[PDB]
């Protein structure tokens, strides 16, 4: 259960970060969910109901579909809302990322803590263009729209040739591998960091 | 064997459901289902896509009561027309069943699960296909047809691109469903 990692690059004006990486977040925790389990004395247990709606993006061209828990959104644009704080307040920069990792919880002998295994991580950088005339935002509003589809269709295409997932676990150790936290779904364990990045230049090899 | 029996309900709905969120992408307008913890016997899946009645006759009557197979795949046809009257094969979804068998599954309940998050891939590439975009602001038409084939493009005019929504391995065979748009 080795880690897989997967990297995407969108380029996208500063009123658009928020709309993409909420794009990208959902379409994947769309796929890293199930309804939650409401387990029984005897072990058995029943799936709950995953909702589904979609959300027209003000800032894109583009619509995308996310689970229809609440607590799920708020929580993610609160983290996304960091990123774009940061972001903003990093200045000339503007190359930051935001990381979504899925992790299973291992049980350790005392006095150790339990450990988390990552056995999946996705990675999107963002590169924050200038802006200055109205004709370009409403140029840039359609080709991140269509920059975002082929995204979202890689991100489906990716969710196929990755055979691993964790075990379905038993009534005990089911927070070793699901957020049981909202009560609206159940997601896997899931981790969300972000970090700004320095720019780095580029090689004069095969050029 | 009844494990086959149970296999054959879970491809039977699993086709009509992928009707059920081709036509309701198509439809103009955003769908919005609700979750639920307490569900019904009747959210295949384990996901809230509510069957809308027309197109689930359509669609039966598309299939005869037969299943996709090798040669015999199921086909939904997402089509425009204008005030001139000038048809267009916008999209022919194909859900396709290969030769390919797999042994090492379990058709409990694995193969259930990988549908419902086929199911789901077919949700969110619906949404990014140009013929969505279309098919939101909508003068113009869109017009759906299922039909058992058979499968070809000629119809889409030169120069398609097909987008994989995903493929599902059962022991009859595995499940590929994609899309061919203009």
């Amino acid at each position: 259960m080795n880690c897989r990692s997967e990297v995407l690059e969108v380029s996208v004006e500063g009123r658009q970060v928020e709309e993409a990486m909420l794009a990208v977040l959902h379409t994947v925790l769309l796929h890293r969910s199930t309804g939650k389990f409401h387990y029984a004395a005897a072990g058995t247990y029943s799936i709950g109901t995953v909702g589904t709606q979609d959300v027209d993006c003000d800032f894109i061209d583009f619509t995308y579909v996310r689970v229809s828990s609440e607590e799920l959104d708020r929580a993610l644009r609160k983290v996304v809302g960091e990123f774009k704080d940061a972001l903003r307040n990093s200045g000339g920069d503007g190359l930051g990322q935001m990381s979504l990792e899925f992790y299973q919880k291992k049980k350790s002998r005392w006095p150790f803590s339990d450990e988390c295994i990552p056995w999946e991580v996705w990675t999107v950088k963002v590169h924050v263009v200038a802006l200055a005339t109205e004709q370009e935002r409403q140029i840039c509003r359609e080709k991140v729209g269509e920059k975002l589809c082929e995204k979202i269709i890689n991100i489906v295409e990716v969710m196929n040739r990755h055979e691993y997932l964790p075990k379905m676990p038993t009534q005990s150790e089911v927070d070793n591998v699901f957020d049981t936290g909202l009560r609206d779904v159940q997601p896997y364990l899931y981790k969300i960091s972000f970090q700004i990045t320095d720019a780095l230049g580029t090689s004069v090899t095969t050029t | 064997s009844q494990d086959r029996k149970d296999l054959d309900k879970f491809i039977k709905f699993f086709a009509l459901k992928t009707v059920q969120v081709i036509v309701q992408a198509r439809l103009g307008e955003k769908i919005c289902t609700r979750s639920s913890s307490s569900p019904t016997g009747s959210d295949w899946f384990n996901l809230a896509i509510k069957d809308i009645p027309e197109v689930t006759h359509e669609a039966k009557k598309a299939l005869a009561g037969q299943l996709p197979a090798v040669g015999r795949s199921m086909c939904v046809e997402i089509s425009l027309k204008t005030s001139e009257g000038d048809s267009m094969e916008l999209e022919i979804w194909c859900l396709e069943m290969n030769e390919k068998c797999d042994k090492e599954i379990k058709v409990s309940y694995t193969v259930y699960n990988r549908l419902s998050l086929l199911l789901k891939s077919l949700l969110a590439i619906t949404r990014v296909t140009p013929a969505y975009r279309l098919s939101r602001k909508q003068e113009y038409v869109i017009l759906y047809r299922i039909y058992f084939g058979e499968v070809q493009l000629s119809g889409l005019g030169e120069g398609f691109q097909t987008v994989r929504v995903g493929t599902v391995g059962t022991p009859v065979g595995t499940i590929t469903l994609s899309c061919a748009y203009r």
